[PDB]
DNA sequence: CAGCCAGGGACACGGCGAATAGCCATC
RNA sequence: GCGAGAGGGACACG
DNA sequence: GATGGCTATTCGCCGTGTCCCTCTCGCTGGCTG
């Protein structure tokens, strides 16, 4: 209670919890600061690199937290593919081949 | 009286001033002589200060002396005593120390006297104290070959300053001090937001002030007695909450020593010890002065108990709590009354100067107290009555103290000299920032604005534009340091309505004391001003117009406010702030040219910043000129003597410029004293010479001069109008290596031998040669390393007893973009017993010269602020040509001029067109009003007819256009520039005339030192970082163009994620990655995928290194 | 700053109290402080100011 | 040879500070005569670039994808509105307005 | 996971390392304060920049020198015991003090808020009180 | 409440991770490899400072004092000092200057800690990962070339 | 400042009005250093959330 | 004395978050 | 082939 | 009189733009022949 959860995660969980009982977890709208909205988000490696190096890195250590490695600035760090523009599988996977035709015409 | 009239070989520089000068320029470069003379003793400060103040004359180091002796035990038994500082004679010239990387120095020699009093004796020496370095003639010292020069600094003089703080959350007033001392405690003396007063020692967390009051032995009533009128005061007595003088000096110890067990005592001795006592506690003579200034306390005693005295603490008190009442004057018992007022911090009396003589006073101090602690220490191991002072004094520490300040500090900075304007400039210069001073991060956003006291004691224009603005300045032409640091300007004083001539000096507190009336006032030639109002400047920094009958002080002359630098700027009244800062800024980047011809247009100060700037050759005595060649100048005086002075040909100045004196005199001359022999780098026939005048058209001629961009003429390429011969150095030095020594031969290992063509018998290539990058100036080897020798090829050496012969060629190469002639080989051995370092047997200088022409990008600029790289270099037959054919030889934007009201180059461009082709006022019938008030021989001039106008007493809008009514024609009958100051331009391209007139004139710009040859980069591979793996940086490595956090957070929005990809792994850190890249692209093959970049490895182990397990899960 | 502070959802330093329930006010204006209450149409409570 | 080579290869420009998107571009470079990078006019609002000393660094994209997203994302000519409002930033500015 | 660190990455997670951790990390035991000998200038033995601890500053060389060539790699001298392989290892490969007596990490303890006074319910000064040696601490009270 | 609620989001943090509490404090010390602290030479014989082999220098030269105090036989007051100083040369080494006065240098310079290689505008983070120098690239002097 | 100046860049402005008008030139310019600074924290911390 | 060893405190601000300090309430 | 210090250039006035 | 328990005050900690060029200097002490 007073903890911060991002909504989507708290409507899974109240969704998740409703069977078995009852008892969905009350939450309230909240309005942060860019500063704090960006030192929680769910990677410590991005939040690592952008300030509060000591706090955030040692709390990581404590909760033994996971990064997933799929942010924008934790992919540019280890030097991968940017999850954005040309980086996305959508893009990344695409295969060519000649047509038929033309292979034929060749 | 036209023109500079007292030197004498004054070029006739008619000038349009019209108010004379009652004062002339002050020695520009007397703030440091003046200061380092006082440091020295040097006779002239002798007799000055005799005729100044005769009745303490003491020079700063016999004033460290005497204040650090005596030096006794505490047991008393014995004394150590200074005195008589002596300097000895320079021990090599000037000259010889710049080029053998020798400090000019001095030995310094100070008298001992060891006296004794359990049995009676004093003993004396004459103790060596170190090579003092010593001045040079200028002001720059020659410390380790190199030249530097001690920028004075400015700090918060020691004293008293109260201040006012409002509550915003109470909106209730506070008014609190600072007793700042020098090498003592703060302490503060505070009002909170309730109806208290807290005292701070050393800054301890507050304290009711009570404590001290009973502390120092002030009772109750006796404290009611002196606070009989203050409500505040009474209550806080009601509040003290303490009873006992001991009781709260026993709190206070406890307060400051906690832990440490209190007793009376110790408490008495340590309270009084730590304001009372000079050792630890000392104000200097300025501090004392200052406060009782403030309180009013001692007027006509002398300058004596530097340190504190109760009744100046309780004066401070009484005057802090009538302040917060509201009182406007206040009475001090045993001092004259004294106005109740706040101090402000930047106002130039509370903020003095600390020239180069207190610097270098404060760095020996220090050095002394540290050699004092030793002696002292040392003394009693030492047994009594066997032992001397020369076996005391230990020196090590006192020249590690000296060498440490003029190397490596933050105000002996390197000499910033390529043309005279600058090295001139860098003294004079006041740089707000050091030690004891803040600095850029705690520097605020209104210690850097202009108070009204820096009006004639520091330019309010001149300044860097970087992230320095405010905190380094420059003092003003006529401003005059006084004896205690503050900066004093001189006033003509007015009397009666009458303005004579006695000129006096007064610091900040005297010029606001008094009311000041403005430079260029109409006196009726006899000191009466015309008009009743005139504008006059008041004691907080206002600005009125008052009555001719209350005015005190009136300025000496216009220009009192600007600089050196500054005041070189015509039309300064017509330019802009930023532009003016600008140009003033930029006026110390041009570099030497090959010709320097002086400005068409220009002001008196161009002289005198010349002759003062040290580099043109000047006559001491007169005399008639005996001989006269290249390398010296052979002057026969009027009495005997005759004296060969010895020109500096190309040498290379700090910044790699040039430095050639050339002669200006025959062999049958008779010259004056103090005339100008000789010229220098930037200097035509005396006067300072920064640039070139070139005509100039204000059209956008088909947008190659674009937004600042500058298009010149081939002519200055052609003709060399603008081209500059740079000198840099390089060096190299065989020293003593493990396997043995490194050896300079024209042997070397496989090489083909063409590159051996150029180089001499010994290695080091032969004058004159021409070099490229990449050629060899010094052939050197060095032991390649333990080697190993085929089984076979071993055994026959050991037969041979043969050496193995091995070495690897590493020779000084000159850097990519490098080429030109050699000038000097200088050469430096053990075996010609010269001081090397220690491991070094040979070290050899090169000399490369390069006459860089002026090409595309080099950046021009005026002197209005008009700076701008030059986009294009149109043939001489493709330009805009007058009716005359002369081509332009510049063409700038007409629109970078209005929007930036810098509208003192179209001045300066038409009175230039004036100048060239002369004029002549038509006084037929008397003369034209507009030229009424114009000098006399002004209403004619020849063509090439150089003027001047001073900087804020110019030529007037009406000058300039009656002087371009009458603009005599060049050869024909023809007036190339009509009235307008405008021009009927031929294009050079399409044939036909512009459609309508064209902006012509003649502008002196110049050639900065931003050439692109030392901009230019480009790298695909050099050398890596061992630490971290990317590529190196900089210009003078290879090294890359940094991708910072910005350009990747601009890939990341474009969505580009392989050009990511490719600048942060395989370009940089794959260290697997960039061979397979290279070999990729050689042999034509597809790029190969990027890997994992070797930095975020480093991260990973570091990570690792402070215990905290960091692993990579693969799923 | 104006839009550092707004960014960081800071408390502003001018802040200006804007009321919760609808209704007619009772004005109490203060003097070096103040005092406002709307009459709550829910009537639940006033919201006092100061 | 190296004009051969130089013919059709994208090179990125920058100038820091890289305060918005359109501040690194990718251009077709070409051989000059002299020591300056000749930048066109009307890319100077993009990079707020003026003439008065800027300086600008080049970078040489390598592989075939890096080079089709300097012709293709990154081309001058394929950015000429800005990316904040839609305002056009490479329209004649100063002298060609005049004109 | 991995050990080459190929970009098949998949997580990266951080952890309060223990001591085991540590000595499972480290290929050797520093214990001498020495680093560099003073007159050939080679890396000295178990000291911060020794060989086995950290590996060969020359390619496939040990310390006594036995070999010198390609044809040993991945093998341990028997005299010196510096194995022989690429000097690049010496980028990689960590060492470990064995302290005398236990120490607390700073960042758990001064890093406020105290984490480790949050787990054992003990305030900032208290806790540094103990941990500089200033006052005992009772641990269990039979 | 409060107060209860921030132990918890300690102590759950300890309860649902498999890993104990214990590694707070250290039996044994890493050390990072030589080559990421190098100590290149500079001319005239004197090595610049690593700044972290003296560091590391401190933690042994205390480690190697206290083991032979306890080998030797001291008091209880001389062998608590000996793990105090111990304690502060560790500390020193993992977070210069985070608690009492900073571990001076030479010239008055404070050394730089592991730490101080992430912390700030100066660390691995901000300045070698997310911007880093790179290969083929030049820079020069812009030109107006209103032909292009 | 009340005065106020008076004179136009044109006709020539005199020592004092030159001297009050620095006054607004400095402040400027240390603003636009200092404002620099902070846009561009601003920047950063916006790109990062 | 040098190779080779080694061992005493200054002008910055603004905001956030935790530990107290001081004051009214109740058993 | 690192650190500190100094100087310097380029950075919207509607 | 002490724990609760609410508002205020200190006091530490964290941050405070990018890119580039040039230059100069880089800690102090003991044994012993
Ligand atoms: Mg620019
Ligand atoms: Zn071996």
């Amino acid at each position: 209670p007073g903890s911060l959860i991002d909504r989507a995660e708290f409507e899974a969980e109240n969704r998740r919890v409703v069977a078995e009982g009852g008892e969905p977890a009350a939450g309230r709208p909240v309005l942060m600061g860019i500063t704090k909205a960006s030192l929680a988000t769910d990677s410590w490696l991005s939040a690592a690199s952008f300030q509060e190096t000591t706090r955030v890195l040692t709390d990581a250590a404590i909760n033994c937290r996971s990064d997933k490695l799929n942010g924008l600035k934790e992919n540019v760090i280890i030097g991968k593919l940017i999850p954005a523009g040309t980086g996305i599988n959508r893009y990344r996977n695409i295969a060519v081949q000649p047509t038929e035709e033309a292979r034929a015409a060749a | 009286s036209s023109s500079n009239n007292s030197v004498p070989g004054a070029p006739n520089r008619v000038s349009f001033a019209k108010l004379r000068e009652p004062l002339e320029v002050p020695g520009l470069l007397d703030v440091q002589t003046d200061s380092f003379e006082w440091l020295i003793g040097s006779p002239r400060w002798r007799e000055s200060a005799a005729e100044r103040g005769d009745v303490n004359p003491v020079g700063g180091l016999e004033e460290v002396l005497y204040e650090l002796s005596p030096i006794e035990d505490f047991s008393g038994s014995m004394s150590l005593s200074f005195s008589d500082p002596r300097f000895d004679d320079v021990k090599a010239p000037v000259d010889e120390c710049k080029d053998k990387d020798m400090t000019y120095a001095a030995p310094l020699f100070v008298t001992a006297e060891f006296i004794n009093n359990n049995t009676g004796e004093i003993k004396s020496q004459t103790v060596f104290m170190g090579d003092f370095p010593m001045m040079t003639e200028k002001g720059t010292f020659i410390i380790n070959g190199t030249e530097r020069v001690v920028v004075s600094q400015l700090v918060r003089s020691p004293g008293v300053y109260f201040d006012e703080t409002i509550d915003k959350s109470t909106d209730k007033t506070l008014h609190s001090v600072k007793v700042i001392p020098s090498r003592g405690a703060w302490l503060e003396f505070d009002v909170d937001k309730r109806d208290t007063v807290g005292v701070r020692i050393d800054r301890k967390r507050r304290q009711p002030v009570t404590v001290l009051l009973k502390a120092l032995g002030w009772t109750s009533e006796q404290i009611v007695e002196r606070f009989g009128f203050s409500e505040i005061m009474r209550s806080t007595l009601e509040k003290d909450n303490t009873v006992g003088t001991d009781e709260a000096l026993l709190d206070i110890y406890r307060k400051l020593r906690p832990g440490e067990p209190p007793t009376k005592e110790s408490a008495q001795t340590l309270l009084e010890n730590l304001f009372f006592k000079e050792k630890r506690y000392d104000l200097a003579r300025v501090g004392r002065y200052k406060v009782n200034k403030k309180l009013g306390l001692h007027v006509g005693e002398p300058i004596t108990s530097s340190t504190l005295t109760e009744e100046d603490v309780v004066a401070t008190i009484e005057y802090l709590v009538r302040l917060h009442e509201g009182q406007t004057t206040m009475t001090v018992p045993g001092g004259v009354e004294v106005p109740v007022e706040t101090d402000d911090i930047d106002h130039f009396g509370n903020r003095r100067l600390r020239t180069v003589g207190e610097l270098i006073q404060n760095q020996i101090r220090v050095g002394m107290s540290r050699m004092e602690r030793v002696v002292r220490e040392r003394m009693t191991t030492q047994d009594v009555e066997a032992i001397t002072p020369q076996t005391l004094i230990n020196i090590r520490p006192v020249v590690a103290a000296i060498k440490e300040f003029f190397g490596t500090s933050q105000l002996s900075q390197f000499m910033d000299q390529n043309n005279p304007l600058s090295g001139l400039t860098h003294k004079r210069r006041l740089s707000a920032l050091g030690p004891g001073g803040l600095s850029r991060e705690r520097a605020g956003l209104e210690v850097r604005d202009v108070h009204p006291s820096h009006y004639g004691r520091m330019c309010p224009i001149e300044t860097p534009e970087g992230p320095n603005i405010g905190l380094i300045g420059s003092l003003s032409v006529y401003a005059r340091v006084n004896p205690f640091g503050f900066i004093e300007t001189p006033y003509r004083k007015v009397v009666d309505g009458v303005v004579s001539d006695e000129i006096v000096y007064l610091t900040a507190d005297e010029e606001d004391r008094h009311v000041v009336a403005q430079a260029n006032s109409p006196i009726d030639a006899d000191g009466r001003f015309v008009e009743p109002r005139v504008l006059v400047r008041r004691k907080a920094g206002e600005v009125e117009y008052v009555p001719s009958s209350e005015v005190d002080y009136m300025d000496v002359s216009p220009r009192q406010m600007v600089s050196v630098a500054t005041a070189m700027i015509p039309f300064l009244e017509h330019d802009d702030a930023n532009r003016a800062l600008m140009g003033a800024n930029m006026q110390r980047q041009a570099v030497p040219l090959v010709r320097s011809e002086a400005p068409l247009v220009g002001t008196g100060m161009e002289l005198r910043a010349a002759i003062d700037a040290g580099d043109v050759v000047v006559a001491e005595e007169s005399g008639v000129i005996e001989e006269v060649s290249a390398d010296y100048i052979t002057v026969m005086h009027d009495n005997g003597t005759r004296r060969t002075y010895r020109m500096r040909k190309f040498a290379r100045s700090n910044h790699g410029t040039c430095a050639n004196q050339c002669p200006i005199v025959d062999a049958g001359d008779r010259v004056e004293a103090g005339q100008v022999i000789a010229d220098g780098p930037c200097t035509d026939d005396g006067e300072m010479a920064l640039g070139k005048n070139l005509l100039v058209a204000i059209m956008p001629w088909e947008g190659h001069n674009y937004e600042d961009a500058i298009i010149l003429s081939n002519r200055l390429v052609e003709e060399d109008v603008l081209t500059s011969i740079h000198i840099e150095e390089h060096e190299i030095d065989a020293r003593d290596t493990k396997l043995g020594a490194e050896e300079i031969t024209r042997d070397i290992p496989n090489i083909s031998d063409e590159v051996l063509a150029d180089l001499d018998e010994r290695g080091i290539v032969r004058i004159g040669a021409e070099v490229r990058d990449g050629d060899i100036l010094v052939g050197k080897v060095t032991p390649k390393g333990e080697t190993e020798l085929t089984p076979e090829e071993r055994l026959l050496r050991a037969i041979f007893g043969e050496k193995a012969r091995e070495v690897r060629d590493t020779s000084l190469k000159v850097p990519h973009g490098e080429s030109g002639k050699v000038i000097g080989i200088r050469v430096f051995s053990r075996e010609d017993e010269d001081e090397l370092p220690a491991g070094v047997n040979e070290l050899v200088r090169v000399y490369v010269a390069q006459k860089r022409k002026i090409s595309d990008g080099d950046k021009l600029a005026g002197r209005h602020g008009n700076k701008g790289v030059i986009g294009k270099i149109l043939p001489v037959e493709d330009m805009p040509f007058l009716a005359d054919g002369t081509p332009v030889d510049i063409i700038l934007n007409t629109h970078g001029v209005p929007r930036r009201m810098n509208i003192g180059q179209i001045l300066e461009t038409h009175l230039g067109w004036c100048a060239h082709s002369g004029w002549k006022v038509d006084a037929a019938k008397g003369v034209p009003d507009w030229a009424a008030r114009l000098p006399d021989e002004l209403l004619e001039a020849q063509p090439n007819a150089i003027v001047s106008t001073p900087v804020f007493d110019g030529a007037q809008e009406a000058e300039l256009q009656g002087l371009l009514s009458c603009t005599l024609p060049n050869r024909d009958g023809d007036v190339l520039v009509d009235a307008d100051g405008k021009a009927m331009l031929f294009d050079g391209r399409s044939g036909e005339p512009f459609p309508y007139p064209v902006t012509v004139g003649y502008m002196y710009i110049m050639k900065l030192h931003h050439l692109v040859d030392d901009k230019i980069h480009a790298r695909s591979t050099g050398p890596y970082s061992m630490i971290t793996q990317q590529p190196l940086g900089g210009k003078a490595q290879f090294g890359g163009q940094r991708f910072g956090e910005m350009e990747c957070w601009a890939m990341q929005a474009y969505g580009a994620a392989y050009t990511l990809q490719e600048l942060l792994t395989i370009k940089s850190d794959d260290t697997v990655g960039r061979v397979k890249v290279y070999e990729a692209i050689v042999k034509g093959e597809n790029i190969p995928e990027p890997g994992i970049p070797e930095s975020f490895k480093v991260l990973l182990k570091e990570l690792q290194s402070l215990c905290l397990n960091v692993e990579v899960l693969s799923s | 700053p104006r839009v550092q502070e707004l960014f960081e959802a800071r408390v502003p330093r001018g802040k200006a109290p804007i009321a919760d329930v609808t209704g007619r006010v009772r004005l109490e204006d203060g003097e070096r402080f103040y005092k406002i209450t709307i009459v709550p149409d829910d009537g639940g409570e006033e919201v006092v100011y100061d | 040879v190296l004009e051969e080579v130089i013919a059709e290869h994208p090179v990125l420009l920058n100038r820091a500070p890289t305060l918005h998107r359109l501040g690194i571009q990718a251009f077709e470079p070409m051989l000059v005569e002299g020591k300056a990078i000749q930048l066109h006019p009307l890319v100077c609002e993009a990079f707020n670039a003026d003439f008065d000393g800027d300086q600008m660094a080049v970078h040489l994209p390598l592989s075939a994808e890096a080079q089709a997203e300097a012709r293709i994302l990154m081309l001058s000519s394929n950015n000429i509105l800005s990316p904040a409002s839609g305002r056009p930033l490479a329209m004649p500015r100063l002298d060609m307005v005049t004109g | 996971g991995a050990m080459l660190d190929v970009n098949f990455f998949d997580e990266l997670r951080i952890g309060l390392a223990t001591a085991e951790d540590i000595r499972q990390w480290s290929y050797g035991e520093v214990k001498k304060p020495e680093t560099i000998n003073y007159r050939t200038l080679k890396p000295e033995k178990d000291g911060l920049f020794c060989e086995k601890i950290f590996g060969p500053t020359r390619d496939w060389e040990c310390y006594c020198g036995k070999y010198k060539r390609v044809r040993f790699k991945g093998i341990i001298c028997e005299r010196c015991g510096v194995e022989v392989t690429r000097a690049k290892v010496r980028r990689e490969r960590m060492g470990h003090i064995e302290l005398a007596a236990p120490v607390t990490h700073i960042w758990y303890f001064k890093g406020v808020p105290s984490r480790l006074g949050y787990l054992l319910d003990l305030a900032p000064k208290d806790l540094e009180k103990i941990i500089y040696f200033a006052a005992y601490v009772i641990t269990s009270v039979d | 409440k409060l107060r209860a609620l921030k132990r918890l989001k300690v102590v759950a943090a300890f309860q649902q991770s498999g890993n104990s509490p214990m590694g707070m404090v250290l039996d044994a010390v890493p050390v990072i490899p030589p080559e990421l602290r190098p100590m290149v030479q500079l001319d005239g014989g004197r090595f610049a400072t690593s700044d972290l082999n003296d560091l590391y220098r401190r933690v042994i030269n205390r480690n190697n004092r206290l083991k032979r105090l306890i080998d030797l036989g001291a008091p209880e007051i001389i062998v608590n000092n000996e793990k105090r100083m111990l304690q502060e040369s560790v500390d020193a080494l993992f977070d210069n200057g985070r608690r009492g006065r900073p571990v001076t240098g030479p010239g008055n310079r404070p050394l730089k800690s592991l730490s101080d290689l992430l912390k700030g505008k100066q660390g691995r983070f901000r300045q070698n990962l997310l911007g880093k120098r790179v290969d083929y690239s030049g820079r020069s002097v812009i030109v107006v070339g209103p032909q292009l | 400042i009340p005065r106020p100046v008076k004179s136009s860049f044109r006709e020539g402005l005199t020592v004092l009005e030159y001297f009050i008008n620095t006054h607004g030139a400095r402040k400027g310019l240390a603003d636009t250093a200092l404002r620099t600074a902070d846009s561009g924290y601003l920047t950063r911390r916006l790109v990062d959330v």
